[PDB]
RNA sequence: UUGGUGUGUUU
């Protein structure tokens, strides 16, 4: 109906900072609610530093749904998008 | 809680409410005729679905009281066991061979097609009474339908 | 936390902070809607757990929301002036 | 957790369906018909059912639960009532649009004085915008003077041939002037609202669709009120005058005045009536319904109170700077703020703000009890609420509040994984920081927490330029996040190191101020020499110095 | 229009990026005529109803909201604030899913 | 009356469930929550088709709460009765006020005023039954009734029958 | 007035309805903070200066590369196979000079706010790679030409492959590619700056990455930042100027107080 | 733990 295949993807393949902000907030909220961490834990035990330790390595199980302004949307995985 | 695709009920007048219109829609938006099921059809689907679910849980390796235990929760065990025994004692065409024969014989509203198969009848007089919707349709063979249906009906 | 504070929050854009400010550290308030006539007329008994849109005989098409209590105040004031805000929870066209 | 559980699932609003209200749907939504002007029974303790304070509307007393929803006052939204007016009235807010509508159509059959025959009208029909559609029909019909009996062999469209009157507006009272015939007596007469109701009930849905309305939402016999609703008393709750007597809200006074004029209407048609005693009591009814929604109408004196003050209408509760929207919804007052007078402190970083201890005691932050923060949070319990660094509450997994000033036994409390604890304002948290008024997108900036005695706010002095603060007594606020989500929102966008460069003028707007600047210019003039000994300290002050002096 | 704004700002030595003035002078000629900044500009747009009501004249424009059966899908900002919603910008211009793709890659 | 119905269920998942078996948990959760339950809108949901292959979709993270919202679409066999619908049944009990007949999931009450006059309740008989001369309605008797009224408790539905009409009665 | 304007994931500028206002954000796609005022060197000066600085000549010996700076200098002089490359590139820059002279920046004031500033990267590589020496280099002219030409098709602002995408791509970064070829032409690099190969490859990769990192971000609520950042000098500010002139320009009057003409006369 | 008016002072 709306959705586009993952090959016509003409939006920018970067994370930008607003996207980055929401990913950090939501991943940190999950790991605050006892979602176990994929990366090592040295001294970074506060959840925001845990989230930046993940995004440093690009280890994030989320999906951006950019609503393109028709209404359709490009399901970008985190794994493919280039971390700034 | 649980919702459907669609976003005074009188079975005699074929008024089935907003949920059971003639044209339904599947989870892709495609148009589809309403799927009304005779007692015999329903017996095949429910029994097939229950044993297929049990096989999938066993990685790929009969009785209704055992087949109803596949469900989860005592409420579901109850409704399914009560439904199988009802279908076990009123489904005329208890195998898919006869069932497809009845399927081709009948294939006319989908509600009537399921009633004619579920309710055994002797004559046309008994069919247009219990199913008063067949009145103004004007296309019988009904009798040989009922005769073939009754002949296809296995003994018990 | 006035207007122009909200303006600079929009300029930064992190509106999730704004949904903290004007929902959660304030008059967080919970209402119900009948999904057919779209209104908040649905009478709420909870320990008996029953509902009735009495202009519709609707007993199933029922949702709750999370709106500011002053927004609800707007709605009751308006319906007491005969304008009908109806809140349908799906895009229609 | 802050709400009691319900089974209807949470969804956000998507579409506002604005529309009008039928008289019907008002009659079908309520629970009670409204009758009696007195509030009390006979001053007898639970006032009169049938008066204005029906407990079936929702009780405005803490200790008597509601008698319709069966909840407390904390949860009951209220329920609408409605007062059956005997005489139908105008809504006060539609009188120009109702004016235009009775400028449009026939007054006998109620039909539009144009069809698709006249082709400019037939072109105006094709418009997808309702508003300028009704403008174009309003334009082309104001010249059309006669209801065509014929189609504009008799093709009788529906009209009788009687002319169409000229619609004046005079406040609440309309004056239609037919050209009752050429020239003969013009009967400029008051358009009684019930006559127009009987007109409006005779409209085809096509004339609804052409004239800028919609049938299931805005049917223009609904712009005349037969039944004016009653809001529940949360919207007019009684105020403790001096803690025994309740002065009422002015809505209660006005609905009492409406119900008094209602009964003095129904008193006249049940006895000998001298025909303008009828007219004045009806016009007084219309007056009371007018001031229920608006006490600002031009030309007429205001509705007045028992002090000499004007009445708080519904219109006065919505317009103005301090109405419900600009004063309560678009912007409002909130909590977890703080406020003081500031002081400079150059012995600081750029993202640090001094926190007086008592403000750290009062405010808090809910840190989630996780599996990596149990020990300190238990210690913050063991400081309790009179000792920084510490805690004030444990919210359980359900919604249980334990105020630790009112609890003897902190020592026997284990905590569970996933409970909630609000500890105090400890170091290194985001705060928002902010000075009224905001003027550019740096005027709110995030920071970090440094805890100091001697109760003022500390700053760096390089941040003095963006907030535009001096130290002759400014107030700067301090909002606090109450979630993890907003913490990361602030820490990645509204932090000072990410807002250095202002797109106002694509330059840094945070620089050097008074002393550091004029001092460094006095320092690195050419003829300035320093001995080694003082230089030891001076290079010790740099946090980023490696450990190597220059040559 | 652009020459006017760049003049009367940069008379007192003050400096402005092009793209901000550009966005202002192009919104002022969105619709083929000068959509000036008053109530007459924005409220005579067919945009979101409460967004237009939040600026001026909220009584009349609410009466024209309910008076003509408008459908406001609430994509304006002021709606989604006063309906207490995830507003559509910043972090909320876009939803976030869970991912069966990467959680299949996970053990 | 049996149908195939395309239904869906909104499931909200707490972040502590964000683990490697998330989709399988949701599929089991759908079955536990939907199978055997009754609603006046669809009827009894008897069994869900193809339960182990249900596509649960992706969970949308709810802003501000961290929890994920799944819309689990599925197709089930549902049974809803109708006023006017003739059905067969098996009588479960007989009492002075009529008899009760099991029509699949639910139970139907036929009162004495909706039983033909020649059928007389005989308690002395063993086993107790409504009897005539060539008619016999005891427990376990196949009967054909007509649903003349459906009442809804949203938990269990209640239907009242009748054999006071043509071609209805014992079979 | 602006409070909803959001730059979406197609580089456009819509309101709540979708009234698109600018097809490309700020006519460039570049974030508003991320500029400096630089010098597009090929605007000013005479034809003598341009033909002396840039015009390569591979037939005449002396107007070529003075051979101290390059290793391969035996392998060069006379080859028309490389001369036609350089004539095409000199005509390229005459096209750019006519372009930036006569279309865009007509009065020739060359200082303009333009993104990522390359000169700083060049001298950063210089101080990294110890770039004195006054030494032969092994970096050839065809590698320079193909580096510039393979740069000018890697500055994707508007990504995708439809015809208006490629057209809007070349409409987008014409001035920025004009900047790069205004600086990194062959005689300027291999005389005035003296790079090596490895410095030049690092220059290419870094101009890639930072003109990627100064694209505007999507969802920058540019109307709101815009409105505040125009209101802010309005705080601290014979023709009317200042606040009433700003008020009249916003609230658009049919009667402003003292209108004016700018009337040129003809050249004779 | 009142409302509602009104006055003076802070940035
Ligand atoms: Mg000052
Ligand atoms: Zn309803
Ligand atoms: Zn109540
Ligand atoms: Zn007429």
């Amino acid at each position: 109906e709306l959705a586009i295949l993952k090959e016509e993807r003409t939006t920018t393949p970067y994370l930008t900072k607003y996207e980055r902000a929401r990913i950090l907030g939501t991943r940190a909220l999950q790991i605050s609610m006892n979602a176990p961490v994929l990366v090592d834990i040295e001294g970074e035990t506060d959840p925001l530093q845990i989230a930046m330790k993940e995004l440093s390595q690009r280890k994030i199980p989320l999906v951006i749904r950019r609503y393109l302004p028709d209404g359709s949307y490009e399901d970008w995985g985190c794994d493919e998008l280039i971390v700034d | 809680v649980s919702t459907s695709t669609v976003g005074e009920e009188n079975a005699t007048l074929l008024r089935l409410g907003p949920e059971f219109a003639l044209k339904q829609y599947d989870h892709d938006g495609n148009e589809h005729d309403l799927i009304a099921l005779s007692l015999s059809e329903s017996r095949l689907l429910i029994r097939e679905a229950l044993k297929a679910r049990s096989r999938a849980r066993n990685g790929g390796v009969i009785d209704d009281d055992e087949l109803a235990k596949v469900t989860s929760g005592a409420v579901a065990n109850g409704v399914v066991k009560k439904t199988l025994d009802y279908l076990n004692t009123f489904a005329r065409f208890k195998d898919e061979e006869t069932c497809t024969a009845v399927d081709q014989l009948l294939h006319l509203h989908p509600f009537e097609i399921a009633q004619l198969s579920s309710l055994g009848c002797e004559d046309v007089d008994e069919a247009i009474t219990l199913i008063p919707s067949l009145a103004a349709k004007k296309e019988v063979n009904l009798q040989r339908i009922l005769d073939e249906l009754n002949r296809l009906e296995d003994p018990y | 936390f006035g207007e122009m504070e909200r303006d600079c929050m929009i300029a930064h854009g992190a509106a999730g902070f704004l949904k903290e400010r004007l929902m959660e550290a304030s008059d967080a308030f919970r209402v119900h809607v009948c999904g057919i006539c779209g209104l908040m007329s649905v009478i709420a008994n909870l320990k008996k757990n029953q509902f009735e849109c009495r202009s519709c005989k609707n007993k199933t098409n029922i949702y709750q929301l999370h709106i500011p209590y002053a927004a609800k105040l707007l709605f009751q004031e308006l319906m007491a002036m005969n304008i009908a805000p109806r809140l349908y929870t799906e895009r229609s066209g | 957790s802050q709400f009691p559980y319900s089974s209807a699932p949470l969804r956000s609003v998507k579409e506002v369906q604005f529309g009008l209200l039928s008289p019907e749907e008002i009659r079908a939504i309520s629970v009670v018909k409204i009758e009696y002007p007195e509030i009390m029974d006979e001053s007898r303790q639970r006032p009169r059912e049938g008066g204005l304070n029906d407990p079936k509307l929702g009780s405005i007393d803490r200790n008597f639960k509601c008698q319709t929803c069966g909840e407390g006052m904390a949860e009951c939204p209220g329920h609408f009532g409605h007062m059956e007016l005997a005489k139908p009235v105008f809504h006060i807010g539609f009188i120009p649009k109702i004016k235009k509508v009775c400028e449009c159509i026939c007054m006998n059959c109620g039909k539009l004085l144009l069809d698709e025959t006249n082709p400019t009208m037939a072109q105006a029909i094709r418009i997808r915008d309702p508003k300028k559609r009704f403008n174009a029909v309003w334009q082309l019909c104001k010249t059309k003077m006669v209801c065509e009996a014929d189609a504009p062999k008799v093709v009788s469209r529906g009209g009788c041939g009687n002319t169409q009157p000229v619609v004046r507006k005079d406040g609440m009272k309309l004056w239609g002037t037919w050209k009752k015939s050429r020239d003969a007596q013009p009967e400029r007469k008051l358009l009684t609202p019930g006559e127009i109701l009987n007109v409006f009930k005779h409209i085809s849905p096509e004339d609804c669709f052409r004239l800028g309305f919609n049938e299931d939402y805005a049917r223009p016999e609904w712009m005349i009120i037969t039944v004016l609703p009653v809001p529940p008393p949360q919207v007019r709750p009684s105020i403790a005058m001096d803690e025994t007597t309740q002065g009422q809200d002015d809505l209660t006074h006005k609905l009492s005045d409406i119900l008094k004029a209602n009964i003095n209407v129904q008193k006249l048609e049940m006895d000998g009536s001298p025909q303008h005693i009828i007219n004045e009591v009806e016009q007084l009814l219309q007056f009371h319904v007018a001031t229920y929604m608006d006490n600002d109408i031009a030309g007429q004196p205001q509705a007045l109170q028992k002090s000499g003050r004007p009445v708080k209408a519904i219109r006065a509760r919505l317009k103005g700077k301090e109405g419900r929207l600009r004063g309560n919804l678009m912007g409002k007052r909130v909590d977890f703020s703080a406020r003081t007078v500031i002081s400079g402190d150059p012995n600081l970083e750029l993202d640090q703000v001094g926190v007086p201890i008592s403000i750290a005691k009062t405010l808090s932050y809910p840190e989630t009890v996780t599996q990596y923060n149990i020990h300190r949070l238990t210690e913050y319990v063991r400081n309790g609420p009179n000792e920084h660094p510490g805690a004030k509450y444990v919210i359980r997994d359900n919604g249980d509040r334990i105020d630790l000033r009112y609890h003897k036994r902190a020592g026997d409390i284990v905590l569970q994984y996933g409970w909630k604890v609000e500890r105090h304002l400890m170091d290194d948290d985001p705060v928002l920081f902010n000075r009224q008024p905001s003027l550019h997108k740096m005027s709110m900036m995030a920071h970090r927490v440094k805890v100091m005695p001697y109760s003022t706010f500390r700053l760096n002095l390089s941040v003095t330029s963006p907030y535009n603060a001096d130290f002759d007594g400014d107030e700067m606020n301090l909002h606090v996040p109450q979630s993890e989500e907003t913490r990361a929102e602030l820490s990645q966008l509204c932090a000072v190191p990410l807002q250095i460069v202002s797109p106002q003028s694509n330059k840094p707007v945070m620089g050097i101020v008074q002393d550091t600047l004029c001092g460094v210019r006095k320092m690195t003039l050419r003829d300035t020499f320093i001995e080694y000994e003082q230089v030891m300290n001076m290079l010790f002050w740099v946090p980023s110095w490696d450990g190597v002096v220059p040559q | 229009l652009y020459k006017e704004i760049l003049n009367v700002i940069a008379f007192d030595g003050s400096y402005v990026n092009y793209r901000h003035m550009a966005l202002l002078v192009d919104v002022m000629t969105s619709r083929g005529y000068l959509m000036a900044i008053t109530r007459h500009g924005i409220n005579r747009a067919d945009t979101g109803a409460l967004m237009r009501c939040s600026f001026e004249e909220t009584v009349e424009i609410l009466f024209e909201a309910g008076a003509a059966a408008e459908l406001d899908d609430c994509r304006g900002v002021s709606e989604n604030v006063m309906l207490g919603q995830l507003a559509p910008m910043g972090t909320g211009a876009f939803d976030v899913m869970i991912d069966e793709k990467l959680l299949t890659s996970l053990p | 009356m049996f149908f195939l119905k395309d239904l869906s269920l909104i499931l909200t998942l707490h972040p502590s469930y964000f683990g490697p078996q998330m989709n399988q948990y949701l599929r089991e959760k759908l079955l536990t929550d939907v199978e055997g339950t009754c609603t006046g809108q669809f009827g009894y949901i008897v069994t869900v088709l193809d339960g182990m292959n249900i596509d649960v979709g992706k969970g949308r993270i709810i802003p501000g709460s961290g929890s994920a919202e799944f819309e689990v679409k599925y197709r089930a066999v549902v049974w809803k009765p109708f006023k006017g619908e003739v059905v067969d049944a098996i009588v479960s009990n007989v009492s002075p006020i009529g008899f009760f007949a099991d029509v699949g999931p639910l139970n139907v009450f036929v009162s004495t005023r909706l039983i033909p006059d020649n059928l007389v309740y005989n308690p002395s008989n063993s086993p107790p039954a409504y009897m005539s001369n060539d008619e016999l309605i005891t427990k376990g008797s196949k009967v054909r009734l007509k649903v003349v009224g459906t009442r809804t408790d949203v938990n269990e539905i209640y239907a009242i029958g009748s054999i006071k009409e043509d071609f209805l009665g014992a079979i | 007035a602006l409070e909803d304007i959001m730059v979406h994931y197609d580089g456009t500028t819509r309101n709540s309805l979708g009234d698109i206002i600018q097809f490309l954000y700020g006519e460039d796609g570049l974030d508003g903070t991320q500029v400096e005022r630089q010098t597009i060197d090929t605007i000013p000066g005479s034809d003598k200066a341009f033909h002396k600085r840039y015009y390569v000549d591979l037939m005449d010996e002396k107007n070529s590369i003075k051979p101290d700076v390059i290793e391969y200098a035996a392998d060069i002089l006379g080859d028309v196979e490389l001369q036609k490359e350089l004539n095409s590139e000199y005509e390229q820059l005459v096209s750019d000079r006519k372009f930036l002279r006569e279309i865009v920046f007509v009065n020739g004031d060359h200082n303009w706010p333009l993104p990522v500033n390359l000169r700083r990267i060049i001298q950063n590589a210089q101080q990294i790679f110890h770039l004195d020496r006054a030494k032969a280099s092994d970096l050839t002219i065809p590698e320079i030409i193909h580096g510039v030409r393979d740069l000018c098709k890697k500055l994707f602002v508007l990504r995708g492959e439809n015809e208006l995408i490629k057209e809007a791509q070349q409409n987008a970064t014409s001035l920025f590619q004009c900047l790069v070829r205004a600086r990194l032409a062959t005689r300027r690099i291999l005389e005035e700056f003296r790079l090596n190969r490895d410095a030049f490859e690092w220059v290419l990769g870094t101009i890639e990455a930072q003109f990627q990192r100064s694209l505007v971000h999507p969802g920058e609520m540019v109307g709101v930042i815009a409105a505040q950042s125009i209101g802010e000098p309005a705080t601290q500010m014979n023709v009317t100027l200042g606040v009433p002139r700003l008020k009249e320009i916003l609230n658009v009057a049919k009667n402003i107080k003292t209108p004016a003409l700018t009337v040129y006369l003809d050249r004779e």
